[PDB]
Order: C-alpha cells, then structure tokens, then sequence
C-alpha cells in the first residue's frame, strides 16, 4: 500500500 | 589528481540536501510527545524516528537518480536502509564526552539507558554506540559524512530492488567521487575509505538486530499503538 | 415508585466504571503532542482522541453484559459508537461561560477554532456546540450522564452488529433504569427522559457528519499521519 | 484485523 510514503514521495 | 565539474556538483547537492533537511537547531523536537524518564521514552522516540523518516525521505528525493528512480525501488531502498541512515545522521548530536546524543536541552540528551526504555536492549544498544564511537573518532568531513549517507541509501543488495544495475551504477559513481575526495581532499586519509565501507557493514548488522527487536515491540499492539503510522508503515513487512 | 437493588446496582456499576475512566484532574494531557496555536492543532486533538477512546474502551468494559457479547459485536459498538460518547462524557468539561472545554490550564482549554485548526468546519462544529450547550443545560446527575453514555454504547441499531436481541435487552434494561431514576430521583424532570432519548438522535447526526469530515482527512496521507494508530483502527472503515 | 481493539478488549 505504503499510502504515506507515496505521498511524501510526491 | 584533481575532481571532475561532475563530481564537485554531487557533493554540492548532496551537503545542500543535507542542511537543507537536518536541521541543526532541533526546533521541532518540542512538538513530539514529552520524553519520560514501562517503555515510559517509547512515545518521544517514536516521534524522532517518525520526524527522521520524513528528514531521509527529503534528503533521498534530492539524491541526483534517486527521483529517477521507479516508485517501487524508491520505496525498497527506504523501506531497508532507513534506520541505517537515521542511525548515521545520528552521527551529528553524538557526543564522544557524554555517551550520549545531545539535541539542544537536557530534555532532549539521550543516553544509553532511554533507549532501553523505549524497549531496546544492549544486544542493539552495546553495537550500536559502539559504531557511533568510531564513527565519531573518523572525523569525517561533511562532504563525507553526506556521500556516506547516499551510498548507504543507493545500496543495490536490498530486499525489493527490481532495477540493481541502475542503482549499482548510481552508487558506484557515488563510490568514486568519495575516494577522490578523501585522496585529494582529505589530508591524512589513505586508510579512511576502507574504515567508511566497514562502517556500512556494521550498518548491516545494527539493522538486523534493529528488525529483530522492532518485531518484538510491533507484535504487541499495546506498544505498537504508541507508535506512528509512518512508522509502522517504514518498518513494516509490507511488499 | 422505587427502584430496585437490580436497577440500582445498574447504576453502581456505571458509576464506578466512569470513576475509573474519567480522569478530572486530566494529568496525562500534558503527555499529548503539544496544542499549536495548516492543521496545528490535529496532533494535539488525535492525541486526545485516541487518549479519550482507550477510556472509552475501558469504561464499556464495565458496563455489566458487555464483556459478555462477542467480540465482534464489542468491536462493532465501539467502533460505530465511539466519536458519540467522546462527544458526551466531553461535556464533563465544557463550560458554558467561555462556550470551550476545559481541561486545567490555558494550553488544555479547546474553543471552536481550534477545532478547526484540526481540519473540522462549521458543518460539524456548530450543531457539536449547539448539542454540547443542550446537554450542559439538562443539569444531569452523574447517574444520568452515565447511564446516557451506556445506552448510547449498546444500540443494537449499528453496522456490523449480529447479536441484536441481546444488545436491545441491555439497552431496554439501561433505558429501564433511566426512566424510574428520572422518575423517583430527579426532581422536576418529567420531560428530562424525552430530552435525553432526543439528545442520541442528535449524536447519530453529529456521527454522520464526523465520519464525511473524517473521510476528508483520512484521505490525504500528510494529514492521515497525524493521527494515532488506535485513532486510524477505531475510525476505519475495516469490518 | 482490529488488533489494538482486540488487545485493549483483553
Ligand atoms: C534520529 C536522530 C537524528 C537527529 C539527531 O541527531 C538526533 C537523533 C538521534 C538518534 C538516536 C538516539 C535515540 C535512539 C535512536 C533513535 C538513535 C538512532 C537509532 C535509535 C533507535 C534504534 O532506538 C531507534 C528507535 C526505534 C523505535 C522508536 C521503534
Ligand atoms: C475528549 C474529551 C473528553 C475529556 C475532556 O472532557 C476533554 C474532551 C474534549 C473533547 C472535544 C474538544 C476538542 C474536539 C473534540 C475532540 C471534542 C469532542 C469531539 C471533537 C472532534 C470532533 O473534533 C474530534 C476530533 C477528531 C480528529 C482528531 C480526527
């Protein structure tokens, strides 16, 4: 999933 | 010898990444749960680590290929070396006087006994400051420090990497500026090279025992609920 | 009428149960993420959430014929529930001089902004405020504020819920109990009762618009991991 | 999964 680490890695 | 325009330039992004995501002055250590002194420093460290985490991501976006890189493989190299390199930056508040790492105030110096009580044990804690000893005694310049940290990350025999000839391309490159920047730079430092790639052995070794005490603590909800979702996620089994 | 020492261990039992889950001197929210005064005030606000949902979780523990249902309707209570009785044992601390709650000193006292400084708008802080007023202007005895808070926990009228009659014969039993305490202790309180049975519809209502703001929130990682993991499992939309 | 509810249900 990793829904944040996603996100922060734009 | 002389180093290369190219070369200069990956140092000079890779110390502007750094001080752009270190932040020397430890001002947003007051906005995480209060240190406590069972697991009573567990919720303050928590949010260090969480904070670290987020700092590492900041720093691996501005690693020239890293961005380049596929999502996946972004998140295999994070995924693995994160706690390598929250335990290398570490480096910069670790004191050789006090045994400790020393983040502005009292409230925010820790020592080896904290950590226990935040559920680590000295089969992690005795390695551990041990390799922040040596690591302190190199007396790396920031240009090493900073091309360490990147060639930890750029590791290409991690679990999850799917591109390994890129990344070992990217981390070789990474590998060359270092030895000529400690050949021509660094005075005194024809055995340095070597003690920096023994480092990141030990690295290896801090992080199995990290992941095998990290499992004891996240397989009791009463201790993982203390801890932060991107934590959970980053030192998650999750593939 | 009179009530009987069934009905009134009833009340022994929930009063109790409260005692023990709700701390009057709120000593541990010096333990939060501090307050900050985008989104400053949510890790203050998740950290009071997820503090306030293990007190809940405590106190349904002690509700007599709870512990005895299943776990998966316990779970279904608690996580249809859970956001209406924060929303009701809050009022212990709202004050209707300052239209905030209260809790110790100027750094623990909440007023609508900085709600909204957890991502919530006026949809949901206005009735929340307008139902906080109500219930603080019903002058409840402890009894009733208590037995209010179980009935509200055992409505079998909730998602996931599979031992409904059961559930509907602890509520009945709890509204029971309500209704002659009311009755023979309350004096003046012939309409109180209804009141009281309107102010849980009023909670269903305030529970809808939560869980769309929650959603709004929940949905973007920056602000999602800001929250608790208890705060994520216990809002989530898991079954 | 609910696994915190679980251990916080005993
Ligand atoms: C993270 C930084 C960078 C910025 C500053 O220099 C301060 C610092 C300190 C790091 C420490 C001191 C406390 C214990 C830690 C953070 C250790 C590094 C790793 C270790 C750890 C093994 O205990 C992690 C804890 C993991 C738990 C919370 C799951
Ligand atoms: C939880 C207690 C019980 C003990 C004390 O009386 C204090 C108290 C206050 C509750 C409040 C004041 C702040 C905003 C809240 C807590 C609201 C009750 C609900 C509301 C909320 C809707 O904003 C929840 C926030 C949810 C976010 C963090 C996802």
């Amino acid at each position: 999933r990793h829904k944040i680490l996603h996100r922060l890695l734009q | 010898h002389m180093l290369s325009d190219e070369q200069m330039q990956i140092i000079n992004s890779l110390v502007e990444a750094h001080h752009k995501t270190y932040d020397d002055s430890y001002s947003d250590f007051v906005r995480f749960r209060p240190p406590v002194r069972r697991l009573s420093m567990l919720p303050h460290l928590a949010d260090l680590v969480s904070y670290s985490i987020q700092k590492v991501i900041g720093f691996a976006k501005m690693i020239p290929g890293f961005r380049d890189l596929t999502a996946e493989d972004q998140i295999a190299l994070l995924k693995s070396s994160a706690i390598e390199i929250i335990m290398l930056r570490s480096n910069q508040s670790f004191s050789l006087e006090d045994m400790s790492w020393s983040c502005g105030g009292p409230d925010f110096k820790y020592c080896i006994n904290d950590v226990t009580k935040a559920g680590h044990t000295l089969e992690l804690l005795e390695p551990l400051v041990k390799f922040q000893v040596g690591l302190k005694k190199l007396k790396l310049h920031e240009e090493e420090h900073v091309l360490l940290m990147a060639i930890c990350l750029l590791s290409p025999d991690r679990p999850g990497v799917q591109d390994h000839v890129r990344i070992e391309a990217l981390q070789d490159r990474l590998c060359d500026v270092l030895q000529a920047y400690i050949r021509i730079q660094h005075p005194g430092g024809r055995l340095l090279y070597a003690k920096m790639i023994q480092k990141l052995a030990d690295l290896r070794s801090l992080n199995e025992e990290h992941s095998k005490q990290y499992r004891s603590l996240s397989f009791q909800p009463e201790h993982s609920m203390q801890l932060t979702p991107l934590v959970l996620e980053v030192f998650g089994s999750e593939v």
